[PDB]
């Protein structure tokens, strides 16, 4: 038994655009009302081209994602590199034998150069489930008319920067349990970019 | 933490005669006010000359009745194909009953 | 000597029939390799050796990538290479998963020396005949070669060579790094350090070599990457139309 | 499979002989020159490190373990098997002193246990012992300095000043003369060197030997740059440098 | 008699222990199989023989599949190949269910692959005596792969194996070198036919009962099948054709 | 195969014993000497130091002397390897004793145990067996001084005066006739020494080259006092007896 | 010695033939089955006179229904007779019932053969099978009488009579010519030992032999050594009266 | 030599074959002799009950596993008996998990795996029996031959045990009448005791303790016993 | 390994172990229980040359079961106190279990199982030492005498003799008791014990230890002393044919 429990900034995406996904997130880690984290990295790499964003309880998120990072570190080596989906089955059934302790909130989001960009949604329970794009954390509901009317396919890298830096501030601020950094990734064939823009940044931007 | 185990009704009715027996049992099978079926019985003859009804929860049921079926099997396998008496049949029931009362 | 195939007994001579034979058959696939060090750089080039037209030139390996970083180039017969090739697979992996950092060439030198050793102890296995030259740019040991030989021995080097050949190849390093003064290639820019690996083995082996007869893998500060076919021809190019 | 060899892999005879452990004393000789002196005012360890191919790094290389931060151990032998029971004998050397006493071992005491390994290895079919020997050096209050020797046996003994691997003899005669009760640490390395001069010439340069001591240590890295719980530790090993420099005042 | 033929709980002085050496040996005194690798698929075709008239036409099988897009045939020991593809199936299914995909033919490569090399390492476990033309189609292209008895496998274009093997592979390499890679997997069953028949003339102190089947990304689409109907009756007919008929 | 790679020597001889437990008795035979000699106001024990030189450190003694008990020491006579395991579990199984009924091991009681584990090791496993004899030396409050011994065969015996390793029936001989009951520590110690010396064959036997215990009564206990002498003890006593030797 | 895999050219281990040879130089054991009884003798055999009669087992109780005869040793048959009363009990306890005949057997004769470190769904691991044959009679309500020879080799035989022992030779003959579909209870005691006599060199008496009938008149009875005597003394008046 | 490749498991011949394959398919031949045939709709065993002691009673040596399958056996009996004991076990465990009722080749490749698990450790073995197994389930009728080799080929005609060859050449003429004869039981009954008559040479023939065992269509698993096989000799 | 031809058959029927482990018996000491009717007598001797140990740190030849129950042997020391340890934990589960204090029977049906149960099945090998176990069941005046082998077998006898000069004394109980009418005094059971065990242990009663053991419990063991008495009167009788 966990004494005490964590929470995550609720608010997590991948977004489909010109040459494959742009990721994004808001990071915050609060242990109750006590500030545990500003900034966090649970933009997490599960593969070198297939990274996630982790959203749920800080101690379950974590402990899962290390096995699934053991899994696909050996599934590369030997029966070759993964896809978005491969890796999301691996998260999900994890969470789905112990979902008796285990509380993810998973969004996988990958690059291939044969299924360009792929968004596979995991939620609490966990089942995996393929969308063109995502949205997720318990904020999702109250931006779900924004994304579903300006998500587009093959955006201009510019404008989907604009799109996710958007996105999530407005987002935050009308969510509570979100707030700290903004940091988005982009995955290209190119390799992985990464973005961080600081609180007094983006509110403004 | 759930229990799905409750119970559910049917009505079956045994009377020993001199030279027969009788094993009646209604066809309708019921969970609460919905009808599951209008047409399934709950008795089976499960042979030998051995008819068998375990009425009540139907999840129970159809359980014992896939495991005495098996056992009815084996015993005529290893046994030369012996008689299931309706005196051997009652003490293997017993044993699979009291192997679940956990 | 002693009777090391009968029993697992030792032998006055201190090293049985199990470890000399593993010294011996490492060849036979009529190979040869050598690999040296840059300044900040890796690489490795070894024959490739593709002996019919029913097979695919490039299913024909004898270079695994067994981590991000580490390569390893495996001396041996191909099932006893893939035997090792498994457990070094998942030995880098479950280091990175408990211990939170990828794996060093070392380190993995060490894990499967003391495998090697155990079924050398061992009257319930067999040990392998292979040599293991793990290579990589390492973050705190810097340019790394270390290869391991059968026996469950294992120790750093400068440069190698591995295969009937060896000797040849040796000299021709040898030369160079007395000359430089230094134990690593002056050169810091992995073409350039290619170039010159092809050069010192045309010399050594006698034979010109095409891209399919090489196979070419490359260690640089936080990647392994094999060179493709036209990638070998880039290299191979420049050495045909110099004196 | 496992259970075809169940029998022991020694057996006696009437001259009682158990055939694993002749052949692998053999070995220990066999080895490189590898000595120990305990000079009463601490112990010193020397030992040859060698290349064994001209692209072979000997700072790559090393002979000298440490098993725990205070006890040291060398050996002549089988590389393998000394790099191998080294692993366990660490592991029962942390887990079980350190944890559950609170402190490192005794040496005496953690002697009892790497030859239990050995003979273990030996009463157990199936499997054969370890060709090394191993001499193991540490400190203690309670003991003073001590040396003692682990056989391929996994029979003991102390040793005031031995030798072991080729030239094993010799090694042993001309330092029993030069060994006094009371000897100054400098003067203890410089026999170790001397030594070492007499097995090998053509290829005996300072950076080629690996020496080790027991006594003076270096505060400074072990967490105590400021100010002092204890001073800790007494193992240090030396780098080539300091031995080369030595050797040239030899 | 030397304990390099009585156990594998040593290495050996050729590298190999004997016994692994002899599975080599009784591979090629057996049958026919081949497999040909063709730019959108893989084509197999065995040659089973007929012993007496006792024998039913087909309802007797040697390719058998694992998963459903992935087909097997094997030349060699008959338990042997039971018990290899027994786990072949295993291995094939904890993938399925574990990463929510078919499993990749490198991949399936190195599971059975790596349990061939296990069973070659000990004393008392025998091993296999095999060699198994495997392949099909994945989410990057066809794959035909060999694997043998001493744990030995590498990407094939062509493949032959057998008695006949000689002959066999003859034809095979001039068709592979002719065509890009093996043309349409159409035309590729004609040729396969051809082989087989061809080998055939290398054993005619006995009959055969030709056995083809596909698995073509295209011309499947997807997956492993029986090659039956006309698609047999063709390839019989060119085959016929060229060796005299 | 490697199922008649099996020794087959821990089966019986037709001579009413194990192969390998006969021929490790000689290995016994070929490694130290251990004396006991039970007095009537002690036990006294003597060994002989098998390799003395000033490479080794020659003020350690207890190298096959150790005390099991407070009140109860062995004598090793055999290999230092082969006894470490049966003075680790002897140690347990006093304190196992001690634990369970709130008193001391009696000397029998603990024998006894080693005793069956001796057998075992033979009847479980097929593995060798010891090469280690004990003499025990020992005080129990039911019986007076007991002193026994147990080989690798699982027979013991007590004796009040035995010798185990090599020379044992010159040394038995002597013992038998100079025996007495009215001897006293210091009776016995001048009567070990002379012992001995007509054992060994020397100019001179120096004190370095001896292991000596004593167990008397004393003077700070009504128990029994263990008195391990190390090699300046042992010089001293050799001036008292006036027994140079 | 011998492997516990190494057969013979049909099939059968060394093993479980020279099992089979001990069996013969055991004692001598006979049943005869009709549909009046089954009777059986066997010699008890009396190793000194100062060895107690009815302290050796030769004549055992199964169930209360149900006997067994042996030959070879007798200890190596009582792994297999407290594998049979086990059989008969659980039986019984499970389905309220006897256990018929055939029944019984095979559940010994099932954990006869075993033997080496193998499994298959069924354990082995005895050294050895069994040195010891057993005659296994019983009455069933279905079948009634019936005669059962048990093999530890995993071999079992329905009979209408068998004889084994060193006296067999002359035994299976006469029973033979003496066999008939019923005959009185009181006619067949009589007669078996007639038969004993016979194959027996020495003077026949009840102090090395037992007999023992089934009835379904009161179940497995041991026809006692009293009652026996009494019948051999008839015995030799009747036998010299036909010579 | 003999010791090389005779209880070694682990051991190969440049042929495949080890002495302990041909021991056992000589070990077949030591049981009596039983013959199959099958048309499409039907299968038969005709099997000689032939006591091997002057006393001995007969008791069935075909024996049925379920409903829809059996077996007769040559060869060794206890062999025999653990085969059949893991075959009544597969037949319930289909049945109650996949309701599955088998068909030959499947139950065959398991008992395939089954010896081939035993033969690689030295204390487990080979076998020393061949089986014919019959049944009828939905894609006709069926008749297989069960060899320790792990050599499975499904057949209208075989014959096992000794002197098969009698038996061989006659099954492969008469062939081509009985295969194309659906729905009518009795002249395939007949022709295979004219059949087992031909493997007999020597050896009798009982008119009162021939065994015949018939599975179908229009049969379910009925063996033949005593006066009811009178009619087809 | 071990699991697996340490005991099976010979094409001659001869088990190798148990050929062997009788060969131990006969070269081991001699013990011999004589019945009376009333009474079980147990002669012993222990044979040592070497006269520097005492009876009291030398294991005694009769070992207590129970109070009532007693068990002697021949052999190795070694083996025999294995079969002893397992005869003390099947005394004390039979009286939990049953609530009788012991049955001498059963008691022999445990440690006859055991030793026929390393012979059977491999992972152990065989004992080689022959055990009798003697004692008086409940409510009996009859005596209880029996003999267990390593084979495993019992049987009950009237007199029995085993270890070093079986025939001797064999023929001594062939001639001087019977089964039919034994010794019905007490005292004629130990006259004839002596008589037995004086013609071939080859020294005075300081080598013989008798045992008496009259009814549930009653045991008492004479002393050399005692024994000396009756040593003498037989040199008396042997003297009138001298």
């Amino acid at each position: 038994l966990k004494k005490g429990e964590v929470s995550l900034g609720t608010s997590i995406m991948a977004v489909t655009f010109k040459d494959g996904v742009i990721l994004g997130a808001d990071s915050r880690t609060t242990t109750g009302a006590y500030i545990a984290n500003r900034v966090t990295d649970k933009l997490t790499r599960v593969h070198d081209k297939i990274w996630c964003c982790r959203s749920g309880s800080a101690a379950d998120t974590q402990a899962i994602a290390d096995i699934v990072q053991y899994h696909l570190e050996l599934y590369t080596s030997q029966y070759g590199t993964p896809s978005t989906e491969t890796a999301a089955s691996v998260f999900k059934e994890l969470c789905y034998e112990n979902k008796d302790n285990l509380t993810a909130g998973i969004i996988v989001a990958g690059y291939d150069d044969k299924n360009k960009g792929e968004v596979y949604t995991i939620p609490l329970g966990g089942s995996v489930h393929k969308l063109p794009y995502a949205i997720a954390g318990s904020g999702s509901t109250f931006i779900y008319g924004y994304c579903d009317k300006n998500f587009r396919e093959n955006m201009s890298k510019e404008e989907t920067v604009d799109f996710i830096k958007h996105s999530l501030s407005q987002a935050i601020k009308w969510d509570g349990s979100s707030g700290g950094v903004i940091r988005m990734v982009v995955l290209t064939a190119a390799g992985v970019e990464r973005l961080i823009f600081y609180p007094d940044e983006y509110e403004q931007l | 933490q759930f229990n799905p185990y409750g119970d559910n009704g049917g009505t079956i009715l045994g009377i020993a005669g001199e030279d027969f027996a009788v094993l009646a049992g209604d066809t309708r099978n019921i969970t609460d006010y919905s009808i599951n079926s209008r047409y399934e019985p709950k008795v089976f003859d499960c042979g030998d000359n051995i008819v068998m009804s375990a009425n009540g929860f139907a999840a129970d049921g159809d359980a014992l009745v896939k495991r005495f079926k098996n056992s009815v099997k084996w015993y005529h396998f290893d046994h030369n194909d012996k008689k299931l008496s309706i005196n051997s049949a009652a003490r293997n029931i017993q044993h699979l009953l009291y192997g679940k009362r956990f | 000597a002693g009777y090391d195939r009968h029993i697992t007994i030792f032998s006055p001579e201190g090293r049985l029939y199990q470890v000399e034979y593993a010294f011996k058959a490492t060849n036979q696939t009529n190979i040869n390799s050598l690999a040296v060090r840059g300044k900040d750089c890796t690489v490795v080039i070894s024959q490739k050796k593709v002996p019919d037209k029913l097979l695919d030139p490039t299913t024909v390996s004898y270079i695994f990538c067994i981590s991000r970083t580490i390569g390893m180039v495996v001396n041996g017969p191909i099932p006893d290479a893939r035997n090792a090739a498994l457990r070094a697979k998942a030995e880098a992996a479950e280091f990175r998963y408990k211990y939170g950092y990828d794996m060093p060439c070392d380190v993995l030198a060490k894990r499967m020396a003391n495998l090697s050793q155990i079924y050398t102890q061992r009257a319930y296995m067999r040990p392998l005949g292979v040599i293991l030259t793990f290579v990589s740019v390492d973050e705190e040991l810097g340019p790394s070669i270390y290869k391991t030989d059968p026996a469950g021995y294992y120790v750093g080097y400068k440069a190698t060579a591995t295969g009937p050949k060896q000797q040849e190849i040796t000299t021709n390093l040898e030369n160079h790094f007395k000359k430089s003064k230094i134990d690593h290639i002056n050169e810091e820019s992995w073409e350039k350090v290619v170039e010159f690996a092809i050069t010192h083995m045309i010399d050594a082996l006698g034979t010109e070599f095409s891209k399919n007869d090489l196979e070419v893998g490359v260690a640089t500060k936080d990647k392994f990457f094999t060179l493709s076919a036209e990638n070998i021809e880039e290299r191979l190019v420049a050495i045909a139309e110099q004196d | 499979m496992t259970d075809r060899y169940s029998f022991s892999l020694t057996t006696f005879s009437p001259s009682g002989k158990l055939g694993q452990i002749d052949y692998a004393l053999t070995a220990v000789k066999q080895g490189v020159t590898s000595l120990g002196i305990k000079a009463t005012n601490g112990v010193v360890i020397a030992t040859e490190k060698k290349s064994s191919s001209p692209l072979a790094m000997s700072e790559t290389l090393s002979k000298v373990s440490l098993l725990t931060p205070d006890i040291g151990a060398v050996y002549s032998g089988m590389g393998p098997d000394y790099r191998v029971l080294v692993d366990k004998s660490r592991k029962v050397a942390h887990t079980s002193y350190k944890r559950i006493y609170g402190e490192y071992p005794p040496t005496k005491l953690l002697v009892s246990e790497v030859a239990k390994i050995m003979q273990e290895a030996t009463q157990s079919g199936g499997v054969r012992p370890f060709g090394v020997s191993l001499l193991i050096a540490g400190h203690d209050e309670f003991n003073g300095f001590s040396l003692y020797q682990v056989d391929p046996s996994g029979s003991y003994f102390p040793w005031k000043a031995t030798a072991i691997g080729k030239g094993s003899v010799a090694a042993k005669t001309f330092l029993e003369k030069r060994w006094n009760d009371e000897l100054e640490l400098e003067d203890a390395i410089h026999i170790a060197l001397l030594t070492l001069k007499e097995s090998v010439e053509g290829e005996f340069n300072g950076d080629t030997i690996e020496l080790a001591i027991i006594g003076d240590e270096n505060p400074d890295l072990l967490g105590y740059t400021g100010i002092p719980t204890d001073k800790g530790p007494r193992f240090r090993k030396l780098t080539s440098q300091e031995i080369n420099d030595r050797l040239e005042a030899l | 008699g030397t304990g390099y033929d009585l156990s594998n709980s040593v290495f050996s002085p050729d590298g190999r222990n004997f016994q692994v050496e002899y599975a080599v040996k009784a591979v090629e005194n057996g049958t026919t199989s081949i497999g040909i690798k063709c730019n959108d698929g893989v084509v197999f075709a065995v040659e089973k023989l007929i012993t007496s008239k006792l024998l039913v036409p087909q309802k007797n099988v040697k390719i058998q599949v694992v998963d459903r897009h992935i087909g097997c045939v094997y030349s060699g020991l008959i338990p042997d190949g039971r018990h290899l593809v027994n786990r072949g199936r295993e291995e094939a299914a904890s993938f399925k269910k574990l990463y929510k995909t078919p499993i990749p033919i490198p991949a399936f490569a190195d599971r059975l692959g790596q349990y061939v090399q296990a069973h070659t390492l000990y004393n008392s476990v025998r091993p296999f005596g095999v060699s198994t033309i495997f392949g099909g189609v994945d989410k990057n292209g066809a794959h035909l792969y060999m694997l043998e008895p001493s744990g030995s496998y590498w990407g094939y274009k062509g493949a032959a194996t057998g008695k006949g093997r000689q002959s066999a592979k003859a034809e095979l390499e001039k068709l592979v070198d002719h065509h890009p890679e093996g043309l349409s997997a159409r035309e590729a069953v004609k040729q396969a036919a051809k082989i087989i028949y061809l080998a055939h003339e290398d054993n005619k102190e006995k009959d055969f009962e030709l056995e083809i089947s596909w698995c073509s990304l295209s011309e499947t689409n997807g997956l492993h099948k029986f090659v039956k109907g006309d698609l047999l009756q063709e390839a019989i007919d060119f085959a016929q054709k060229e060796i005299n008929g | 195969g490697s199922r008649r790679y099996d020794s087959r020597t821990t089966i019986f001889s037709p001579e009413g014993r194990l192969y390998q437990v006969e021929y490790a008795l000689e290995s016994i035979s070929h490694a130290g000497t251990a004396i006991g000699i039970m007095a009537s106001d002690g036990i006294v024990l003597a060994a002989e130091r098998k390799v003395t030189s000033t490479l080794l450190e020659q003020d350690t003694s207890t190298e096959k002397l150790y005390k099991l008990n407070d009140k109860i020491a062995v004598a090793v006579a055999g290999l230092t390897a082969d006894a470490e395991i049966l003075i680790n579990t002897a140690r347990i199984h006093a304190q196992n004793y001690l634990k369970t009924y709130n008193e001391d091991i009696p000397v029998e009681i603990l024998v006894r145990r080693l005793s069956d584990i001796k057998q075992g090791y033979t009847q479980h496993g097929g593995l060798r067996p010891f090469g280690v004899s004990f003499i025990y030396a020992g005080y129990d409050d039911r019986y007076g001084y007991q002193l026994y011994t147990s080989n690798p065969s699982g027979n013991y015996t007590g004796w009040k005066a035995i010798s185990v390793g090599a020379n044992t029936s010159a040394a038995q001989t002597l013992l038998q006739m100079d025996y007495k009951d009215d001897m006293k520590v210091d009776d016995a110690i001048e009567l070990a020494l002379k012992t001995l010396s007509k054992t060994t064959d020397s100019s001179a036997l120096t004190y370095d080259r001896l292991e000596f215990a004593t167990i008397r009564k004393g003077a700070n206990d009504g128990e029994v006092y263990q008195k391990i002498f190390k090699p300046q003890e042992i010089k001293d006593i050799l001036v008292k007896t006036g027994i140079t030797k | 010695d011998r492997g516990v895999s190494t057969f013979s050219p049909e099939g059968r281990l060394f093993q479980v033939e020279y099992s089979l040879e001990a069996i013969k130089l055991g004692s001598t054991a006979i049943g005869i089955a009709t549909k009046e009884g089954v009777v059986l003798g066997v010699e008890k055999r009396a190793t000194s006179p100062l060895l107690e009669s009815d302290s050796i087992e030769k004549i055992v109780e199964i169930d209360r229904h149900i006997g067994c005869a042996m030959s070879g040793l007798t200890a190596d048959a009582r792994s297999m007779i407290e594998h049979a009363r086990t059989a008969a009990v659980t039986h019984n306890l499970y389905y309220d019932e006897d256990i018929n005949v055939e029944s019984l057997t095979q559940s010994v004769c099932d954990l006869a053969l075993r033997f080496g470190e193998g499994a298959s769904g069924e354990e082995r691991l005895m050294s050895r099978p069994f040195g010891v044959a057993l005659l296994i009679a019983g009455h069933d309500a279905d079948d009634g009488y019936q005669l059962f020879h048990a093999e530890p080799s995993g071999t079992f035989y329905r009979y209408n009579a068998k004889a084994i022992g060193s006296g067999s030779e002359g035994a299976q003959a006469e029973l033979l010519n003496e066999w008939h579909s019923s005959l009185t209870l009181k006619e067949a005691e009589l007669l078996v030992l007639k038969i004993l006599k016979q194959v027996m060199e020495e003077k026949l008496d009840e102090n090395n032999a037992q007999l023992s009938c089934i009835t379904k008149q009161d179940g497995f009875k041991i026809y006692d050594n009293e009652k026996t005597a009494e019948l051999i003394k008839e015995l030799k008046e009747k036998e010299a009266a036909e010579s | 030599f003999r010791n090389n490749y005779d209880g070694d498991t682990v051991t190969f011949s440049p042929t495949g074959r080890l002495f302990q394959v041909e021991y056992a398919l000589e070990a077949i031949k030591q049981g009596s002799v039983t013959v199959g045939l099958r048309s499409n709709t039907h299968a038969v065993l005709v099997a000689l009950k032939r006591n091997a002691d002057e006393l001995s009673s007969y008791q069935k040596k075909i024996i049925k596993c379920d409903e829809h399958m059996g077996l007769s056996l040559a060869g060794l009996a206890p062999d025999a008996r653990v085969l059949s004991n893991y075959l009544r076990q597969q037949c319930n465990y289909s049945s109650l998990v996949f309701n599955r009722k088998l068909a030959v080749e499947r139950a065959g490749h398991l008992l395939c795996d089954k010896a081939q698990k035993n033969t690689q450790s030295y204390g487990g073995r080979p076998y020393g029996v061949g089986l014919l197994i019959i049944g009828y389930d939905k894609s006709g009728a069926h008749l297989l031959e069960f060899q320790p080799s792990g050599n499975v080929t499904e057949l209208y005609g075989t014959a096992i045990g000794a002197r098969s060859q009698g038996a061989k050449t006659y099954l492969e003429r008469t062939l081509d009448t009985f295969i194309k004869i659906d729905g009518n039981p009795d002249e395939l009954i007949k022709a295979g005791v004219e059949a087992i008559s031909q493997s007999l040479r020597d050896e009798s023939l009982t008119v009162d303790n021939l065994s015949i065992a018939i599975v179908g269509k229009d049969t379910p698993f009925t063996i033949y016993d005593g006066e009811a096989v009178a009619k087809y000799i | 390994g071990y699991d697996r031809a340490l005991s099976i058959f010979s094409p001659d029927g001869h088990i190798f172990q148990v050929e062997y482990a009788l060969e131990a018996v006969k070269r081991g000491t001699c013990a011999v229980g004589v019945k009376g009717k009333n009474c079980v007598v147990l002669g012993c001797e222990r044979r040592s040359t070497l006269k520097l140990q005492d009876t009291r740190i030398t294991p005694s030849k009769v070992s207590k079961i129970d109070s009532h129950v007693v068990l002697s042997f021949s052999g190795l020391n070694a083996d025999s106190r294995i079969l002893i340890e397992k005869a003390r934990v099947e005394a004390q589960s039979h009286r939990l279990t049953l609530e009788d204090p012991v049955t001498v029977e059963y008691l022999t049906r445990y440690v006859a199982g055991v030793q026929q149960r390393y012979t059977q099945s491999g992972g152990v090998r065989p004992f080689g030492v022959s055990t009798l176990i003697a004692g008086f069941d409940p409510r009996d005046d009859e005596p209880k005498l029996y003999q267990t082998e390593p084979s495993g077998i019992y049987s009950s006898w009237s007199a029995q003799t085993i270890g070093r000069n079986s025939k001797t004394v064999r023929e001594f109980l062939e001639k001087n008791y019977d089964r039919k009418e034994p010794p019905a005094t007490v005292e004629e059971c130990v006259k004839l014990t002596v008589r037995s065990l004086l013609e071939v242990v080859q020294t005075g009663a300081k080598n013989i230890e008798i045992t008496v053991v009259k009814p549930d419990s009653d045991i008492v063991a004479l002393s050399s002393e005692e024994i000396n008495q009756y040593v003498t009167q037989i040199e008396q009788e042997k003297q009138e044919q001298q």
